[PDB]
């Protein structure tokens, strides 16, 4: 509000917050960013901006409360959307409204470019599918359903040319990605479908579990970098984290946090930083994402965590670790528990850090702005 | 007080003299073991010798007997080295 | 026709993105890598009035410029200019003629791009050992040029090396090899240097010792530092490494001290090599001369090349292997 | 707790108020900075002067 | 005090390229270290970062002055450390 | 192919071999490429869709596995692990971290070799290529085996049979295939090749159960209780490495020495005799070679042939004979009906030691990088005294190295590794990875990323600029000059920039597009770099200073603007006339002295505004309107200085 870092109640659901590189990935500091207005009156895109301490490159003033600098209007409904590019930004919709809306930068205003409303088609027009979850990578947006539909589309041209609409079990939340043709897909009580890009008829081709704990999984995000690299936040804690993509069941078992976890992003500047959100008002840091081999920021979790240089030994005799197999105990190590906020909000739901800034919206209705401090 | 002060300080300056005994040259490995012997000569508890045994030495000692026995085959082989080597047998 | 008369030119992007085309059917053919697999048709149209001889890439740090050459006694640029390409959408590539280097009275038997530093130096050789340096005066603009250097050798003109500077005290060099068809002319290649004091080019070296005519060199850079290797296609296959000895502190790009000495000498063609292939630092070599012999060459762990492949080109067939591996 | 809270807000007091940091014959580039830097100064004395209002009460 | 003396050490650009300068000036000269010239390391200071640019060098000019000022400052302060190491050698 | 020669194009039919084919070469992303050039001869080419004759030339193409690209993953992070954890001190803390290490590669070997033959099974015409590799990679574990139980630990007499056996019984599956083969009978004990298991058992060491077997075979036939008895009492005077204070040999000489004389008495004396099988088991037991020979379905090769030579002839060997009858072994072996095997010389090698010659031998017959690089880390862990130079070059790790960074950037996906390997040599893996990140595409969002974390990572300049203008020129070609304004000033470059300002010039020389909040929203060094993002950035201060009502601001803009000259004409003219709203006004104090310079200043910018349009002329196609609008500003101007100086002279009242 006025003091401390920003708090602001803007009273309205925080669907899908995402922080555009609009004013990132530049000289400039990063503060403007985009929310959708999922579950209201009228689902629209509002672009607005922060209120950062200091000014490294003309920020706002007060001390925080952030305000819209623009908004954008369509017909259809807000579910999420993946930054493919800086001026280009892709929503999905529940009814089958794919909006493609036109961001300029020498403007800071939203224009509507595209709106499929008759999207997710392949041999017609006129079909309706609802969406899930929407992510976009080079050059393919693909975006997922509850009852395993699929829809594909191309960042070349404005067309679907991919709907496989399957009959599958359970329900699944989430979508990440391995490479240019297998998709793995997570279930609401703990498994894990591996499919491939010509995939026909019913029946999933390869269904893995792991042994132990089994706790329904929730978010789900891939490395902007390598593909096959997967962070996954549900109940208590049961993410798969690989540095590849092969092997039959997952061999890693990472349970911890035993409040559910709504949302896990990344920095999307330097892919090292998770930040994980909980739903009793927590928000922790974790570095490393496996793959980078550097000095682990404190231990916390049930995880391996990495190695790093070992030097001075006795003139004795020592021991470097073993092998060995198994479904139980861990193999990658990722979280990183830092102590920043024991129990300070009654409910959290999604969270986005970028640079040195990290945006929470809360269940409550209400969003939390804070300069990081640690490293 | 030495006694004292040394127990006080425990393994660390132990585990020191130990290495600089064993992954040593000549004239420092020499007095390091001068030094040790002193020590030994002048100990009361033995609980020194006992960790000594417990840390596994038992390998580096014999590794040290075998230098000593590769060292008296070079004095008897002709052209014996260094008079160092002398006192190093002595200590 | 459809390649079916006299091939010329068959060009590569260094990205593995682009190829081109060029033969006499009077037109080239740009095709385009797919992002999934595989290549396609991408386009083809005309590039010059008459028999289109050669086609050059540009370097990375501007785009895809080609500089099509041909008989017409002209060299023309061409740019892949989009139309509707907005937002998730590619526009049609509409080949439009920027400019074009033309001021000799000879065919044109090699070009090549320059990178930043300065501008853009474009070189344009003749059939007539005469080479022609041309500046870009202004940036925003690809339809103006201003000739800034001309270097007039012997006999006449082939290929031509340069040396990507990025060190400090180094100025990018120009290597010229004249040729005739005959094996009797003392001295063919020569090696030019970009002078500071005058800021103008200068002669340095001329090797004295090979006397067979060059139809290309194919150089090794090496970010104007450490060594460097030149190969040579004469009558033989001849690779030379050329060491920095000493730097004087009068000549600021005069006179150089430069050893050149025969470290790969083999004959297997025993006729006349016009093309040799260059890898990474000189690791597959591919000899082909104008008798249809094809000689491929390793180096393993060693320095020298051994024969690993004699392909036939002038005779009957015997088999069919290899052919994508 | 009266003796600490006088120290600490006898130190507030004597902490000298920050300068908006400018100087003359300024660019537009050094008019840029010089805003920035005004902005950053302006937070940094609203900071003190709440810090200074809570130590006093 | 211990009086380290060290040639160049540079903070305003990535640490690999600093510590790349820094290998790259490494010669004797009058002083008896591995330290240069007063203008000499400035110079190459200068070509180094001339050799490596782009197109684009406006405004760079008096940054790379004070730059030198500040190395020359630094320079010459290890200097005097390097007399005061000598002299406390000698003693 | 690799060594012989090669063949021409099309088939070797008349049709098509009625022309021949000149192939040439191409060359690009480091992957060479064969066109069908036609020369002397005819040709077959035309110009459609995909390439003619599936001309697709790529190397390595075997190499690329989805288990063998993890198996490599794994083995080149354990290795990296290996290399961070070497920082330690020498002793036996090295040797038994070799001992972990080599176990680990053993195991992920197994692993491999077990995903392999699932695959085999799974599969079924590259069943054969897919042995052929199961039995190699089985090699490759022998020998990583047996060079780490014979160079690393070097052991002399002792305990080295034992790690021998141990290792045989470990890399040999021939006993248990032929326990396998006797189960599959309905009679077991009653089979021929019992005894062969038997001995088998005995000669790998597992006395449990050979000794249960025994027991099972005394009590199943009537005629061998006694016997089996004896042989399980002569059996228990075995020396399984005994253990009096230190290593000694002569517990075990004497321990041989005892076996062998009860086994002698026992033969002498008839309680081992008077039965086929148990003297042909006594025969095979006491050293013989002819007999073994001809029993060889029961051992395995040459290896197995000198272990049990070593276990059935003497208690213990040297590593000055071990050689020796190393030796002998192998060529007993050819003469019983054998063939010679480059595997089996590399063996012997092996055995005969000399650590220079048996990597220069690995390195001339196989042709994989990382065994040498990981053989060379044992080595120079074990703290021996390795070579500097490649026999033609220095350090053998950093060509090996440099090697596998080719062989993996030849294919076109996972190139992490070689970022570490490249940066672990601190000489040329610089230069080679500036010119490989140079060379492979940066076009796709994806790879591009990957490149600037890396670089970033690496911490480097001229690379992140490289990409950035890449990305730039790549977002200026797709029409984005948002991202390619973001890319110029990332990578500090002005090419880009003032190409984005003169395209906003001509926009608004066409239409009129001023509305770019973006400088307000946020600012750096492009306001700097460039004049057009000043200029917008000046005229929305204007225009909100003079809605906010401050002439003295106005004036000093004015001022600030007309002596920092910014834009071309076409915005000097605009700069020039936006003067009259701030002239027509009477009220607000003005100075004399101020209103004389400020029309000074402004005569003096028009007067160079018209001596660098033109010499003593103007152009463009407003000229009438100009002077009218010259004239009219003038007029306001004397207005503005009369009614200043009046508020002059009516002040100082």
């Amino acid at each position: 509000m006025a003091d401390k870092f920003a708090a602001k109640f803007v009273s309205h659901k925080i669907s899908r917050t995402r922080w555009r590189p609009v004013s990132a990935s530049s000289l400039q500091q990063p503060d403007v960013f985009a929310t959708g207005s999922w579950d209201n009156e009228e689902n629209k895109v509002c672009v607005w901006a922060t209120s950062d301490f200091g000014a490294t490159s003309l920020d706002e003033e007060y001390q925080g409360d952030p305000k819209q600098l623009c908004d954008i209007k369509h017909p259809g409904d807000v579910m999420d959307m993946q930054f493919l590019d800086k001026e280009r930004i892709v929503t999905g919709s529940s009814t089958g409204t794919v909006t493609i809306f036109r961001h300029h930068e020498n403007n800071q205003t939203l224009s509507v470019n595209q709106r499929w409303e008759q999207a997710h088609y392949h041999v017609g027009s006129n079909m309706r599918a609802p969406c899930t979850a929407i992510v976009c990578s080079s050059p393919e947006i693909v975006s997922v359903g509850e009852d395993g539909r699929i829809n594909c589309f191309r960042a070349e041209s404005r067309d679907v040319l991919r709907t496989i609409d399957d009959a599958d079990s359970s329900t699944m939340h989430g979508v990440t990605f391995l490479r240019t043709t297998e998709i793995l897909t997570v279930n609401s009580v703990g498994q894990l479908k591996l499919w491939d890009l010509r995939k026909q008829g019913n029946d999933p081709t390869q269904i893995f579990s792991v042994t132990g704990e089994r706790v329904p999984l929730h978010c789900v995000d891939r490395h902007p970098n390598q593909q096959h690299v997967v962070a996954t936040g549900g109940q208590d804690g049961m993410l798969c984290i690989w540095d590849v993509r092969h092997g039959k069941m997952p061999m890693s078992l990472l349970n911890a946090h035993e409040a559910e976890m709504w949302e896990v992003h990344f920095h999307p500047s330097n892919p090292d930083h998770l930040f994980t959100c909980s739903e009793d008002g927590s928000l922790w840091h974790w570095d490393a994402s496996a793959d980078s081999e550097k000095p682990t920021f404190l231990l916390g979790g049930r995880s391996t965590f990495n190695i790093s240089r070992s030097s001075i030994a006795p003139p004795n005799a020592n021991q470097s670790l073993a092998c060995a197999w198994l479904s139980t105990d861990p193999t990658k190590g990722q979280l990183e528990i830092t102590n920043l906020l024991p129990s300070s909000t009654l409910s959290v739901n999604s969270l986005d850090v970028l640079g040195q800034n990290l945006v929470c919206g809360t269940d409550a209705e209400a969003i939390y702005v804070t300069r990081r401090l640690f490293s | 007080d030495n006694l004292s002060i040394f127990e006080s300080y425990g393994t660390a300056l132990m585990e020191v003299v130990c290495r600089d005994a064993c992954d040593g040259h000549d004239i420092g490995r020499m007095l390091a073991l001068a030094l040790l012997d002193r020590i030994v000569s002048v100990d009361r508890q033995q609980q020194w010798l006992l960790y000594l045994s417990n840390s596994g030495y038992l390998k580096v000692l014999v590794d040290s007997l075998a230098e000593d026995d590769v060292v008296l085959r070079n004095l008897l082989t002709p052209q014996p080295p260094l008079l160092k080597a002398l006192y190093i047998y002595e200590s | 026709a459809d390649h079916k008369d006299l091939i010329h030119d068959v060009s590569f992007d260094f990205h593995g993105r682009r190829m081109a085309t060029c033969s006499s059917d009077q037109s080239v053919k740009v095709w385009d890598k797919s992002e999934n697999g595989n290549w396609h048709c991408t386009a083809s149209w005309k590039t010059h009035s008459g028999s289109v001889w050669r086609v050059t890439w540009a370097h990375p740090e501007f785009g895809q410029v080609l500089a099509s050459c041909s008989f017409d006694r002209t060299a023309a640029v061409w740019e892949e200019i989009v139309g509707e390409s907005n937002d998730k959408l590619r526009g049609q590539s509409h080949w439009v003629k920027r400019t074009t280097l033309v001021d000799s009275r000879t065919s044109v038997t090699d070009v090549k791009f320059a990178p930043k530093h300065m501008g853009l130096m474009l070189a344009t050789c003749s059939a007539d050992g005469v080479v022609r340096i041309y500046e870009a005066p202004d940036v925003m603009n690809l339809s103006q040029w201003s000739l800034q250097h001309e270097i007039s050798c012997k006999l006449s003109c082939s290929c031509i090396s340069w040396n990507p500077s990025s060190s400090r005290a180094h100025s990018p060099m120009i290597a010229v090899g004249s040729d005739d068809s005959s094996p009797n002319i003392m001295g063919k290649v020569q090696i030019y240097e970009y002078n500071e004091n005058t800021r103008k080019y200068a002669k340095a070296e001329t090797l004295m010792s090979v006397s067979d005519p060059v139809h290309d060199i194919a150089f090794a850079p090496n970010l104007g530092r450490s060594f460097h290797i030149l190969a040579v296609a004469t009558k033989d296959v001849r690779i030379f490494t050329m060491k920095p000895l000493r730097k004087e502190l009068s000549s600021s790009g005069g006179v150089t001290k430069f050893e050149i000495h025969t470290v790969a000498q083999f004959d297997n063609h025993n006729s006349q090599v016009w093309r040799v292939s260059w890898n990474i630092t000189g690791t597959v070599l591919a000899s082909s001369g104008d008798d249809g012999t094809v000689r491929l060459w390793k180096a393993n762990y060693m320095d020298n090349w051994k024969c690993i492949g004699v392909l036939k080109g002038d005779g009957n067939p015997v088999g069919n292997s290899y052919q994508g591996f | 707790e009266s003796h600490e809270a006088f120290n600490e807000w006898f130190k507030h007091i004597n902490s000298p108020p920050q300068k908006p940091t400018l100087v003359g014959q300024a660019s537009f580039t050094e008019k840029v900075a010089h805003e920035h830097k005004e902005k950053k100064y302006e937070m940094d004395f609203g900071i003190w002067k709440g810090h200074l209002d809570a130590l006093t009460s | 005090s211990n009086e380290i003396p060290e040639p160049l050490q540079l903070d305003f650009f990535d640490r690999s390229q600093i510590e790349q300068v820094i290998a790259n000036c490494e010669h004797k000269n009058r002083r008896g270290q591995t330290v240069c010239n007063v203008k000499l390391l400035h110079r190459v200071l200068v070509a180094e970062v001339n050799a490596l640019q782009g197109m684009a060098a406006i405004g760079q000019r008096p940054l790379l002055m004070e730059e030198i000022n500040t190395i020359l400052q630094y320079v010459v302060e290890r200097n005097k450390l390097l007399q005061c190491l000598h002299a406390k050698r000698h003693a | 192919m690799e060594e012989l020669d090669v063949d021409p194009a099309e088939t070797p039919i008349p049709g098509l071999g009625q022309q021949n084919r000149h192939i040439g070469f191409s060359w690009g992303p480091g992957d060479l490429l064969l066109y069908e050039t036609l020369y002397q001869k005819q040709g077959n080419s035309e110009t459609a869709a995909r390439c003619p004759f599936m001309y697709l030339v790529r190397s390595d193409e075997d190499i690329y596995s989805p288990v063998l690209r993890k198996l490599f993953n794994e083995s080149h992070s354990i290795f990296v692990g290996l290399q961070k954890s070497a920082e330690e001190a020498s002793g036996k803390s090295r040797k038994a971290q070799l001992v972990q290490v080599s176990r680990n590669y053993r195991s992920v070997l197994r692993a491999c070799m077990e995903e392999m033959h699932t695959l085999s099974e799974s599969t079924r015409e590259t069943a054969q290529k897919y042995i052929s590799q199961i039995s190699i990679l089985s090699a490759m574990e022998l020998s990583w085996n047996l060079c780490e139980i014979l160079f690393i630990e070097s052991a002399p007499a002792g305990p080295l049979l034992i790690l021998l056996l141990e290792w045989v019984r470990l890399h040999v599956c021939e006993v248990d295939n032929i326990v396998q083969d006797v189960l599959r009978s309905e009679k077991p004990t009653e089979h021929e090749k019992f005894w062969d298991g038997v001995t088998g058992y005995v000669l790998q060491g597992r006395m449990n159960e050979a000794r249960q077997l025994l027991a099972k075979e005394a009590s199943t036939s009537a005629s061998a209780r006694s016997m089996c008895r004896v042989l399980d009492d002569l059996l228990k005077k075995m020396p399984m490495l005994h253990t009096g204070g230190t290593q000694t040999l002569t517990e075990f000489e004497l321990k041989w020495q005892h076996w062998r004389e009860e086994c002698e008495r026992h033969l002498q004396n008839g309680t081992f005799s008077s039965n086929v099988h148990m003297e042909a088991v006594c025969r095979v037991l006491l050293g013989d070679e002819e007999v073994l020979l001809e029993k060889r379905d029961l051992m395995t090769t040459w290896y197995h042939f000198l272990v049990s030579r070593l276990l059935f002839k003497h208690p213990t060997v040297k590593p000055t004979e071990l050689h020796f009858y190393a030796q002998s072994s192998l060529d007993m072996f050819l003469a019983g009906d054998s063939c010679p095997e480059p595997l089996d010389n590399i063996l012997l090698a092996a055995f005969e030691f000399d650590i220079h010659q048996v990597i220069k031998e690995f390195s001339i017959v196989s042709s994989n990088w990382w065994f040498v690089a990981h053989l060379t880390d044992l080595l120079d862990h074990c703290q021996l005294f390795q070579a500097h130079n490649l026999y033609f070059g220095a350090n053998m790790r950093e060509f090996l190295l440099l090697d596998y960074a080719s062989g993996l950037f030849s294919h076109h996906s996972l190139w992490q590794l070689g970022v570490d390997y490249f940066d672990y040599c601190p000489n040329l893996g610089r230069e080679y990875l500036k010119l490989h990140m140079e060379r492979i595409p940066l076009s796709t969002e994806k790879k591009a990323l990957k490149a600037l974390r890396i670089c970033e990572q690496r911490q480097m300049t001229e690379q992140v600029r490289s990409i950035c203008k890449t990305m730039a020129m790549q977002s200026l070609c797709n029409r984005r000059l948002g991202s390619a304004l973001s890319w110029s000033i990332r990578a500090k470059d002005a090419a880009f920039a003032t190409l984005i300002s003169d395209r906003f010039l001509k926009e608004y020389c066409e239409r009129g597009n001023f509305t770019d909040l973006d400088l307000i929203d946020n600012l750096g060094s492009a306001m700097l770099l460039s004049d057009r993002l000043t200029f917008l950035g000046k005229y929305r201060e204007f225009h909100r200073m003079y809605s906010q009502e401050q002439f003295s601001e106005a004036a000093s803009l004015l001022l600030s603007l007309m002596t920092a000259r910014i834009a071309p004409c076409s915005f000097w003219l605009t700069l020039l006339l936006d003067a009259l709203p701030l002239l027509e006004q009477k009220q607000v104090i003005f100075s004399a002295e101020q209103t004389y310079e400020l029309m000074r200043c402004l005569e003096d910018r028009m007067a160079a505004k018209l001596e660098s349009t033109s010499p003593d002329e103007i152009q463009k196609q407003d000229s009438s309107i100009d002077n009218t609008k010259v004239e009219m500003l003038r007029l306001a101007l004397a207005r503005n200085l009369a009614r200043a100086i009046v508020t002059e002279g009516a002040l100082q009242e």
